[PDB]
């Protein structure tokens, strides 16, 4: 028997909802979800970390003249300098007064400390929508991660269960991503060679242990002192530290609907937008018949508690008789009441105590218990407390809170002014009908 | 901080995040003495509220107007053909309900 | 710098520019694509092989009963039998005539050449197209794989080249895979859980080696011979011989435009669909001032023999007086004719020797030697072999082929009735114009 339904995409709500073929008992099915994740297609480019300017010694020659080979090291400046009247600790080191030689060399190799510390640049499209539900058809429940793609079923006890695409395509990544330190950025790095200095990125190292970076940090050398062997260079500070003062702040603190990023896959948690729908593919074993079942006779609803606050603030109490004593489903058709539980155990003359939750003022629904429909109204009263820690378990209705003080008020002030144009068109109708009448006299 | 219906949350310090939730309640009476269900729904809802009172005003307005104006012809239709009689004689019963001379 | 272009997809046929700055010398370009690349991004959903239907050894209780225990194996199928006489080599086994009962348990695992003999079942999207380019701009030539995304540069000698994404989204393979046997296959598979037996997928494996399969296979258990000690069985058989007996075939064969579908990872190479656009950033030291080059005066073109085939059958001889002997660029601007080289040495006063290729029969194109502009011109003839083994090098422009003579017939026949109506509408005015003049006596 194939049911279509559809359910909010928030957790921790339990969603319910029953199906009701024409001649037999009502099969109540329950969902609660608990964990819906989001995993994007995520594309490593490079990492990044701070880097280590590594120097050679002073290639020193009294007398002579020095020339510079290269190595290809990253970022790799060479210079010869001329004129160079070098000290050690034991005394001076050339005895030629000049035409002397020394020569500097450094280059860019990445920290030590890389292995622990380091950013890594991604690129994500194309997420992957994927939730821990906990479904319940006819009291046999399972516990199953489900994908919500339009396919890949969850089959349980010869029950299909399909729950078809997200009604939006919307993620929280961009398309670039960098992740540093279990936290995750929407940073738009440069791409592997197009590393600036000073900034985010200007080591590029493609993978951790790549052997092989792309360096573009500003390195220039300069003259040493006279009398000294050192290597004095010159370069822009590091990018990735200055990237770390800045850093405005993650996406586990910015993100639009309350979403919760986390690490070890990239994933969001718990963003509460579209709706997921729903096939049931239903085997026609588990519809039971209609005199296995309990069946009222002469039922009776009326309300005790009547809060529409969030949670679930109205008792409405059902006096019943039925010839049996099992339990059997509630439901309520429209979005008007949201009951708290799916099924009310029966005796043969009890009462039942149901619990339900409302946006109206004025409640008025039709309950649908076992297989009947009694009318629950009453009048709603407003709560307590301003500001609650949970959710909304409820759906505000278009015109659920209008008071019929205000129906009042907008049935005589519209209403009225009808009939006031109304008698004033049929008095001019009957002064037309007079006047035409008195001149038919000639 | 301003919280709506649809959530709010913070984070201080160390401290766990904690989401907050608005609901509805709203300062006045929704259940008499006009002046108060009219503040209630403005503070509940305020955008539709001046809207609901515009057209409603509008059209009160309109009728009103209009109402006035096919009564004051259907008066004139009236008691035109007994005002240009050189002699003329409203008869009583149209002088009473028309409101003659 | 920037200078823009657009290059055609299409492997192995060079592709040459020159870049005109108004009062410097002419700068050369060439790019040879070697191996067009096409990579979707692919996810594994199973894997699934041959099947082997997995016996128990038959449990016989002299005089007694048996119960069934499940070992919750895969497609497990427990039926118990009774009123046995079973048999062993060494006589009668029990020794009652009835009440006897044995037991029949037969599951499904997969085969034991799973690990060389397997399809694999992805899903593909989001195509990443990559390219191995040989780039030369100004004799620096390198040879550099690129990532045709719209960013991700190469870098040589302070040039920076981006080649922008393909003009379309095309990909040779469709939402859902099948790799067998190093081939590729576009086949809707069933999803995980929806296999159905006697066809693919009735045996799915999420990995290889994931020790926990998906057997739906029609496995049902029959009642063993009288006096035999054996488990029988009737089950569908295996469908991935049945999918290997169907399998029309590979992408390597079906795909158009001309794709090569290869597998060590799964792409699609050298495809001639759309086109890359280039993106070059030429900084300012690369060009050379006008008087460091050679420049000529008094240069004439003639065409020596003339092909309109589709290799480069066109010999043009250029005589010209130069002021400097060096390499200087040959360029057509327009794709009236493709050259073959990009530069020609020259002497003094020698005269040149250039190959090209055209579509015309009457070509009129205006070369461009070092700097100045001559003017090819000259008639082709039809080539001699109906069905060549190498692609076009040159464009198909509209009216290439005309044949000046159908020009004429098409001139005349267009033309004269054009000459014929305006004669008529001038003989027509003036008539009007005379009968107005001797009608002006009245």
């Amino acid at each position: 028997y194939e049911h279509a339904t559809t359910m909010p995409s928030q957790a921790g709500i339990s969603y319910n909802t029953i199906v009701n073929r024409a001649g037999y008992a009502p099969l109540p099915i329950s969902i609660t979800p608990t964990k819906i994740k989001l995993i994007p297609t995520v594309n490593l480019e490079y990492v990044t970390c701070h880097y280590k300017t590594g120097m050679d010694s002073p290639a020193i020659k009294c007398c002579g003249s020095q020339e510079c080979t290269p190595t290809y090291r990253p970022d790799e400046q060479c210079k010869v300098f001329t004129g160079v009247y070098p000290f050690m600790w034991g005394g001076a080191y050339c005895f030629c007064d000049t035409e002397n030689t020394q020569v500097s060399k450094a280059y860019v190799m990445k920290s030590d400390d890389c292995l622990a510390d380091h950013a890594e640049a991604y690129k994500a499209h194309t997420a992957s929508v994927q939730a821990f539900l906990n479904i319940t058809v006819g009291e046999h429940s399972i516990v199953t991660t489900v994908y919500v793609n339009g396919e890949t079923p969850v089959n349980f006890n010869g029950v299909k269960i399909t729950a078809g695409p997200l009604s939006t395509a919307w993620t929280p990544f961009d398309r670039k991503i960098v992740q540093y330190a279990g936290e995750i950025y929407n940073y738009d790095f440069p791409e592997y060679g197009a590393g600036q200095p000073g900034a985010f990125g200007d080591i590029q190292s493609r993978t951790v242990s790549s052997s092989d970076l792309y360096a573009n940090t500003n390195l220039v050398l300069q003259r040493p002192k006279a009398g000294a062997i050192h290597v004095p260079y010159t370069q822009a500070p590091s990018g990735f530290e200055q990237w770390k003062k800045d850093k405005a702040p993650s996406l586990k603190f910015t993100a639009p609907f309350g979403c919760e990023i986390y690490t070890n896959p990239i994933r969001a948690e718990n963003c509460a937008v579209g709706s997921i729908p729903l096939a049931f593919d239903i085997p026609d074993a588990l519809f039971t018949r209609v005199s296995e079942t309990p069946t009222l006779s002469a039922a009776e609803c009326t309300l005790n508690e009547c809060v529409y606050s969030s949670d679930f603030g109205g008792i409405a109490t059902v006096k019943y008789s039925a010839s049996k004593s099992g339990k059997c489903a509630v439901h309520v058709p429209s979005g008007t009441a949201t009951l708290k539980e799916a099924a009310v155990e029966l005796t043969e003359q009890g009462s039942a105590t149901i619990h339900f939750s409302t946006a109206n003022i004025h409640p008025e629904f039709r309950l649908q218990i076992c297989t009947s429909y009694v009318t629950c109204k009453g009048d709603c009263h407003p709560p307590k407390d301003h500001i609650v820690t949970h959710p909304q378990y409820h759906a505000q209705t278009f015109t659920a809170a209008v008071s019929k003080t205000a129906w009042t008020w907008l049935t005589s002030l519209l209403g009225g002014s009808a009939v006031i144009i109304i008698i004033g068109l049929v008095l001019a109708t009957i002064v037309a009908m007079y006047v035409l009448t008195n001149q038919k006299h000639n | 901080f301003t919280v709506t219906e649809k959530g709010w949350e913070f984070v201080w310090g160390n401290h766990p995040p904690k989401r907050f939730w608005a609901q509805e309640t709203a300062p006045g009476n929704p259940h008499g003495l006009p002046h108060e269900v009219i503040t209630h729904y403005y503070h509940r809802y305020p955008m539709s509220t001046i809207l609901g009172l515009s057209i409603c005003a509008a059209i009160a307005t309109v009728s009103v107007a209009a109402s006035t104006w096919l009564f004051c012809r259907s008066r004139v239709a009236c008691l035109t053909p007994y005002r240009l009689t050189p002699n003329a004689r409203i008869p009583f019963c149209l002088a009473v309900l028309c409101c003659a001379r």
